[PDB]
């Protein structure tokens, strides 16, 4: 149970990014789970599965990087509120 | 802990069992009435699976005694929400939180 296609990679880090942030208030610790999945999907789907994920799901998630790229600047947390909205969106369609 | 007080009615019969997931239609307001949070105003439910400490204590134990169509008022203790540390920049410390919850259906 090695994560190694996206949709696995995303599920197992997203429950773990969530965790951090909203049961221990580690906004910190969450970046660092979520910034390399992000940095993944900015070097482009290699393979046909990778492909159709980010036709899927590419858009949803890069809007969530954006609201949290917000929050880097406002400090305001509502924008990682918008983008957790984003991400369970996504959490949920791949469970 | 939690109050529970029904606003309107459910069937009495179809609670929620462990293993499916809550449909809920929900408006989070601190003690005053100020409004934080609210599914309703964003047209989208609320879906969440029950007992698997997925939301506060307040949830686990209020939304699990509610019937299917059911809506109700949940006042909820702080130690029942988030307690001392609360939820940085939505909910202070030693806050007590008022839901109304709509049960919409389970799947
Ligand atoms: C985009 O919106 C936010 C919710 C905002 C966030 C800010 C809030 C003030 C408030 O505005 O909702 C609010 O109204 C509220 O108070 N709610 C929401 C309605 C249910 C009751 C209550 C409320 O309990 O929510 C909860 C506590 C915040 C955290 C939890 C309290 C119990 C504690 O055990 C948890 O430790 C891990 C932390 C948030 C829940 O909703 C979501 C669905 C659950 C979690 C984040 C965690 O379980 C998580 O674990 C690892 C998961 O498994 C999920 C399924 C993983 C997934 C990848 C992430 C989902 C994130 C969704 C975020 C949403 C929907």
């Amino acid at each position: 149970g090695v994560a190694i296609l996206w949709h696995e990679m995303w599920h197992e880090g997203l429950e773990e990014a969530s965790r951090l942030y909203f049961g221990e208030r580690n906004v910190k610790g969450m970046f660092e789970v979520l910034e390399p999945l992000h940095a993944m999907m900015e070097r482009g789907p290699q393979t046909l599965k990778e492909t159709s994920f980010n036709q899927a799901y590419g858009r949803d998630l890069m809007e969530a990087q954006e609201w949290c790229r917000k929050y880097m600047k406002s400090g305001n947390v509502k924008d990682l509120t918008q983008a957790w909205d984003l991400y369970y969106h996504v959490f949920r369609r791949i469970s | 802990g939690v109050q529970v007080e029904t606003i309107s009615p459910g069937d009495g019969r179809t609670f929620p069992k462990r293993g499916q997931t809550c449909v809920v239609h929900y408006t989070g307001m601190l003690e005053d009435g100020k409004k934080f949070d609210s599914s309703r105003d964003r047209n989208k439910p609320f879906k969440f699976m029950l007992g698997k400490q997925e939301v506060i204590r307040g949830w686990e134990e209020g939304v699990a005694q509610m019937s299917v169509g059911q809506r109700a008022k949940l006042t909820i203790s702080p130690d029942y929400a988030y307690g001392a540390t609360g939820h940085p920049g939505i909910i202070p410390p030693h806050a007590t939180l008022v839901f109304d919850v709509e049960l919409l259906k389970l799947e």
